[PDB]
């Protein structure tokens, strides 16, 4: 029988991982400062990795890879890709980004760009390669990042879209790839000359509070979008897209392993990614960010999380909708 | 030649004294009776030996230590054990009634009353020096006498030897083989006091040492013996530069060169590779890049932490056995290929290494298998301070309630010093998060 | 590291002559004084209880008091009363009848110089005197009222050393006068400030274990006493035998007591047994765990699930895997996390000894810092209000000098430590 | 990796390999503490006297 501890209240995939595993019966909760727990469900800043596995006689597990956060932050990401042999400065997936501080030589390139006559990049959307004068103004450490001015836009409506792929990696460095996905969609037409406006450039949920015409909250799953690229693309998902995202996903965690696996650890560590995707006009993915603490969608809540106690939890602790991708 | 003198506090650091002795001595082909047929120098010397051990007209070689405690059955062993012809009567300093797992009691009402008799038989042990460069001092975190008694005599042995070096071999508590509930209270009152006074201090962990004898000695419940005995092995790996022909690590004030680039930040992680049962019956000899892979395995760490998620400050490999650089330079490329190795920016990405040709010696009928090559690793990174972290957290909890403070003030001591000893803590933390995050 | 022994009463005279007994067998030493031992882990300690006369005898560090002659001419009668030292009894004539006030003021103080000899005499004997241990029942009048005298009298001259007592609360299920719970309360007013550990020896658990456990329909004081001298014998075992924790009574209380006036301990026993009883079946270490955690195993009549433990030592006794002990040492915290505080860590500490106890191969006793003793604390000051609201039975005390003020205080005290209690239960 | 200070004896040998190159109070006041904490032994055992003998 076996006990755990909440430290996040705020996290909305691990407040259902409690209900689920409260259910069960052989699971017991605490308070969120008794050390004698198997299982934490950790903070998501300055998680007290340094006192787990200490406990005689119980095996420890936490919901957080420590050293993760150098694949789930903008400017780490950027550093990750370009000082790792495994991903290198050559590498195809990733927009061409710069580490630009409040590496700012970088303009050699969108001067060069000048010279060879494309030149839009993101933060925060514009051309004249100066906004970094809103980076100043800012105060922040922030990643410039070459702008995908080609996306493939869906039909009806011209709209952009991005893809999350949620990932659950476990104690073993398993690599899950969750079965089901989801389009965040633009409501607005792709407008390739206002950039000043971003509802048709930031697919983000909450910019976009037009919202909701084609699709249920903005959010077009799998089945729809493959039977989309079937008759508009002749072509499927898994074969234009899903290959690629596979790809990305294994690469930027194989790179990692070393770093943070917990394979000879005191104690150990699984954690949910949520990867962001953008498709081009080539129907070439191109990964955006990784996402440390991602929430998921509101279709999908239950049956994600019921696989993280099959697949992270109830492997450690005796009592598929993934994807392993295989290394 | 330069004489060091080690200081057994404690049953800790007594019984952890008595594995060491016993080990050195056999190392340099000491009987039991002080005498080395080997030593053709009778009466006297100035080699690599000697730094550990005087010589008497009759060719006894007696260790240069202290033993000290509070109570008298621990050290009326070593008065009565195999070694007790090795010792002069002096050496051993013994009390009637121990700190009863107080910090305060030791330190404060019951050491006072054995302070000066201590530093008197130090003295006298100085007073045979040629030129000492100082102490070894041998003690727990956690008992009374070990925390209490030895931040006393560490401020006294600043003030009497302004001028040496101290180092330190630290038992760190674990409640696997815990004697105390306040042993986190003890431990971070003693660091509080003695940290200005350690030039280097080599913590280990219980906790490490007792999950290694249970997963590679196949000892399903380590005894205080069988911790020791491993102890010994890696305390003689460190002191051996000490005591035999050598480059590296001469002299007590090359440790804290090597080791110690900011004087705050003196605690490195001490790695053994191979520990290997005497039991096996089959055994497959691992090679010089298997054993120094090893060193980079928290699970053969004196204390269990991620330096994978810290940075170090300098690194000193220490072989004995068959090694020739060759091998370990092969070892070192391949393993930084394949290992976070991250040091701080101010300090060069080197490791100092030191071979001695003599594979480590066993003490006969121990658990220890003979092995062909053997390593340890010090390495300062800011990972250990994740054992801070813990200790810290553990005061917090029992100091929030004020739970068994009141233990410590009876005996004279103030809450202030609880509360100034955990702000030097909180310090020490900070300190390492700067340097490695 | 020497221990003084003093006895008090016809309660504590009884409990400690059981107590001489048990561990006399377990040392191996005869009603004369001679040793006849097998293990020489029998005498390793034996100094700690022990004082070895010329001749190669051992005597216990035993002092013998009551204000009533009789019960103490049983004890020199009983199986081993010819093993104390007879200067050591030490008893008046009159007797104190029940009456807190007699043995504490005026009948008591009549005698109490006269044991200060004996216990100054066996202390100057003392290597390193550890302190002292007292035997002593609360309902009564002389180990209530004089042994309470006798301990703030002890502390005035000794009072750098441990006072320990081994102390059997009164119940009205054994009850054997009406103004008990009187001479208790009066009694806990004085322990709480003068002692550094007391064992609840509760008589209402002792008969609960007796009737309902032990199918005992009539339970005597032999039985009860049964029940003690197996406590008293498992709460010693560190003392007496070598131990990796070399335990003393002063190591007991810095661990066990993080509050000076809570240390009242629930001592806890497994296997219960009735005397002369068949035991055929070892226990396994699962079910000593279970049964010497379980309430039905408790020497103090208070439901462990009513409050918390501050601290707990084990000592298992016998031939057992101490890893399997700590499985399931480590288990039964797991189980019942909302039992332990979580402040304290490493609260709850094991202990093992080789040799096991007279008739048994395998036992464990329990020694608890629970703040459910409270509910033993709240039975006496209810019983305590319902005769002080009106004022009854106080002419016994205060015809002998006693004013009621001194009762409203000791009740007072005494809720006061229910209320700090308490505190640390929602901590 | 650069091997530097290789030094060689009957007894072994040691050397440096560098992958990267970089980018106390008086005794007064020690009796000063030992005996302020004593005194205030003695007079919490002298208020446990003064309260025994009321
Ligand atoms: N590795 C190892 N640890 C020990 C040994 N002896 C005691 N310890 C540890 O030291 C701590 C207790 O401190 P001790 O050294 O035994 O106590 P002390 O220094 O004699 O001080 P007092 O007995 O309280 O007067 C516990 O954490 C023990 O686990 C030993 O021989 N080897
Ligand atoms: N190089 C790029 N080229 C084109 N569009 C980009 C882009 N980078 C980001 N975007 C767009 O901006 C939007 C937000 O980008 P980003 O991923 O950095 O924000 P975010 O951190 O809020 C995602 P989440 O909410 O999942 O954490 C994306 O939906 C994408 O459409
Ligand atoms: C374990 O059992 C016993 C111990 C002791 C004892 O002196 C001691 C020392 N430390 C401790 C101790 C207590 C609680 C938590 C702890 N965490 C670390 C140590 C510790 N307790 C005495 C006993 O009987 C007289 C006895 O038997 C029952
Ligand atoms: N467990 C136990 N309790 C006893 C024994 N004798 C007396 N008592 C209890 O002690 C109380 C009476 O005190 P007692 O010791 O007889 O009077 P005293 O001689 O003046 O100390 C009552 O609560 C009795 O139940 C005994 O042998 N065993
Ligand atoms: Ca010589
Ligand atoms: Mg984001
Ligand atoms: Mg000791
Ligand atoms: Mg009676």
């Amino acid at each position: 029988m076996y006990t755990f501890v909440v430290r996040d209240e705020n996290s909305s995939v691990y407040a259902e991982v409690s209900r689920l595993l409260l259910a069960t019966g052989q699971w017991k909760r605490l308070r969120k400062d008794n050390p004698r727990f198997n299982l934490m469900l950790g903070e998501r800043n300055r998680l007290p990795f340094g006192r787990l596995g200490h406990e005689p006689g119980l095996v420890q597990l936490v919901n957080y890879y420590r050293g993760a956060d150098k694949l789930c932050r903008k400017a780490s990401l950027v550093k990750l890709i370009k000082t790792s042999p495994e991903l290198s400065e050559s590498c195809t997936w990733f927009p061409e980004s710069y580490v630009i501080y409040p590496r700012e030589v970088f303009l050699a390139a969108y001067n060069r760009r000048r010279e060879g006559r494309g030149n839009v990049w993101i933060a925060l959307i514009s051309s004249e390669a100066s906004e970094l004068d809103f980076i100043d103004e800012q105060g922040q450490v922030h990643v410039i990042q070459k702008y995908l001015e080609k996306p493939l836009l869906l039909e009806p409506g011209h709209r952009k879209f991005d893809i999350r792929s949620w990932v659950l990696v476990d104690h073993l460095y398993n690599i899950y790839l969750y079965r089901e996905g989801v389009l965040r969609t633009s409501s607005e037409p792709y407008n390739s000359a206002n950039f000043q406006d971003k509802t048709c450039h930031l697919t983000n949920h909450c910019i976009q509070k037009n919202y909701g015409r084609y699709e249920e909250g903005n959010e077009m799953f799998f089945e729809e979008f493959n039977q989309y690229l079937m008759d508009a693309l002749n072509t499927t998902l898994e074969n234009s897209i899903l290959l690629q995202i596979k790809h990305i996903i294994r690469s930027c965690l194989m790179c990692i392993e070393p770093a943070i696996s917990t394979k000879h650890l005191h104690y150990q560590s699984f954690q949910l990614f949520g990867f962001d995707f953008m498709v081009d006009e080539e129907l070439k993915v191109w990964l955006i960010e990784v996402n440390g603490a991602p929430a998921c969608a509101q279709k999908l809540y239950a049956e994600l999380c019921q696989g993280i106690v099959d697949v992270a939890i109830s492997s450690v602790f005796p009592l598929s909708i993934f994807i392993k991708l295989h290394h | 030649m330069r004489e060091c003198i080690s200081i057994h506090v404690g049953q800790a650091g007594v019984q952890i004294g008595n594995a060491c002795w016993e080990l050195y001595c056999l190392e340099h082909g000491i009987q039991p009776d002080g005498q080395m047929p080997s030593d053709k120098t009778i009466g006297g010397g100035d080699d690599s030996f000697n730094t550990f051990f005087s010589e008497t007209g009759a060719g006894k070689h007696v260790p240069r230590a202290v033993f000290v405690d509070l109570e008298p059955t621990v050290i009326d062993e070593v008065r009565t054990g195999t070694y007790r012809q090795l010792f002069h009567p002096e050496q051993l300093i013994t009390g009637k009634e121990d700190a009863a797992n107080n910090y305060a009691r030791g330190h404060y009402t019951i050491g006072k009353e054995i302070i000066d008799l201590v530093l008197d038989r130090i003295r006298k042990l100085a007073d045979q020096c040629t030129g000492l460069q100082g102490f070894l001092v041998f003690h727990s975190f956690g008992g009374g006498t070990g925390s209490g008694f030895t931040s006393l005599l560490m401020e006294r042995l600043s003030v009497d030897y302004g001028k040496k070096s101290k180092l330190e071999f630290s038992i760190y508590p674990a409640p696997q083989v815990s004697t105390a509930v306040v042993e986190p209270y003890n431990s971070i009152l003693t660091t509080h006091t003695t940290l200005e006074h350690s030039d280097c201090a080599f913590m280990v962990d219980n906790e490490a040492i007792y999950d290694i004898c249970r997963r590679n000695l196949d000892i399903e419940r380590p005894t205080y013996t069988n911790l020791n005995r491993l102890i010994s092995q890696i305390v003689s790996s460190i002191t051996a530069s000490l005591r035999f022909d050598g480059a590296l690590n001469v002299d007590l004030t090359e440790f804290q060169t090597n080791l110690v680039p900011y004087p705050r930040i003196h605690f490195p992680l001490a790695t053994y590779a191979p520990v290997i049962s005497a039991e096996k019956a089959y055994h497959e000899q691992l090679s010089v890049a298997e054993i120094t892979n090893a060193c980079f395995e928290p699970a053969n760490q004196m204390v269990k932490c991620d330096p994978r998620h810290g940075k170090y400050m300098a690194c000193c490999l220490l072989y004995r056995g068959d090694v020739v650089p060759k091998d370990v330079n092969a070892a070192i490329a391949t393993i930084k290929t394949k290992r976070s190795i991250q040091f701080v920016d101010w300090c060069p990405t080197g490791f100092k290494v030191g071979i001695n040709y003599q594979p480590p010696t066993v003490v006969p009928g121990g658990d220890l298998a003979k092995v062909q090559r053997a390593v340890c690793m010090l390495s300062n990174t800011t990972a250990i301070a994740e054992a801070w972290a813990r200790l810290d957290h553990k005061f917090d909890l029992m100091y929030a309630k004020r739970a068994f403070v009141h233990w410590y003030v009876g005996e004279g001591m103030e809450e202030g010093e609880f509360s100034e000893a955990r702000e030097d803590m909180a310090a020490l933390e900070k300190d390492y998060e700067e340097v490695g995050v | 590291r020497e221990i003084v022994h003093i006895q008090a009463g016809q309660c504590g005279n009884q409990i400690g002559a059981k107590f001489w007994e048990v561990i006399s067998d377990e040392h191996g030493i005869d009603p004369t004084g001679s040793y006849h031992g097998d293990s020489d882990l029998q005498l390793e300690r034996i100094n700690v209880y022990y004082n070895e006369a010329t001749g190669n005898k051992y005597v216990p560090r035993a002092i013998l008091v009551d204000l009533e002659p009789g019960t103490m001419d049983s004890v020199r009668s009983g199986p081993f009363g010819q093993i104390f030292r007879p200067d050591n009894f030490v008893f008046g004539q009159s007797g104190a009848g029940n009456n807190w006030a007699k043995g504490h003021y005026t009948e008591g103080a009549e005698l109490v110089d006269s044991v200060l000899d004996v216990v100054r005499k066996e202390s100057e004997s003392c290597d390193c005197l550890q302190g002292f241990q007292l035997t002593h029942s609360l309902g009564g009048g002389t180990g209530s009222g004089m042994g309470t005298l006798l301990i703030s009298k002890i502390r005035e001259e000794y009072p750098d050393r441990i006072m320990n007592t081994f102390s059997v609360m009164p119940s009205p299920k054994v009850s054997d006068t009406v103004v008990e719970p009187y001479n208790a309360t009066l009694s806990v007013h004085q322990l709480v400030e003068n002692t550094d550990e007391t064992y609840c020896i509760d008589n209402e658990a002792l008969y609960d274990i007796c009737f309902r456990t032990l199918k005992l329909t009539t339970p005597t004081y032999g039985d009860l006493n049964h029940l003690v001298s197996a406590t008293m014998s498992g709460v010693t075992t560190c003392l007496r035998f070598p131990g990796q924790l070399n335990a003393d009574l002063r190591k007991l209380a810095v661990n066990m007591v993080p509050f000076p006036r809570l240390h009242f301990f629930m001592p806890g026993f497994a296997p219960l047994t009735s005397r002369g009883s068949q035991q055929y079946r070892a226990l396994t270490v699962p079910e000593l765990t279970q049964q010497m955690f379980d309430s039905k195993n408790m020497m103090a009549a208070c439901d462990p699930r009513h409050g918390r433990y501050l601290t707990v030592a084990a000592i298992f006794r016998g031939r057992m895997s101490m890893k399997e002990v700590d499985e399931q040492m480590l288990n039964v915290q797991n189980k019942n996390s909302s039992y332990f505080v979580e402040w304290i860590p490493n609260n709850v500490k094991t202990a093992v000894c080789d040799i096991p106890p007279r008739g048994l191969k395998m036992s464990a006793t329990f020694i608890g810092n629970s703040t459910a003793i409270q509910e033993l604390f709240k039975r006496i000051s209810e019983q305590f209000t319902a005769m002080f609201r009106r004022k009854a039975f106080l002419h016994w005390y205060t015809g002998e000098g006693m004013d009621e003020m001194e009762f409203t205080e000791a009740e007072s005290n005494m809720n006061d430590l229910v209320s700090e209690y308490q505190q640390y239960q929602d901590a | 990796m650069e091997v530097i200070e290789l030094n060689k004896c009957t007894s072994g040998q040691s050397f440096e390999v560098i992958l990267k190159p970089p980018s106390d109070p008086s005794l007064e006041e020690i009796q000063k503490k030992l005996e302020a904490a004593e005194e205030r032994r003695k007079y919490q055992e002298a208020e446990l006297l003064k309260h025994l003998a009321e």
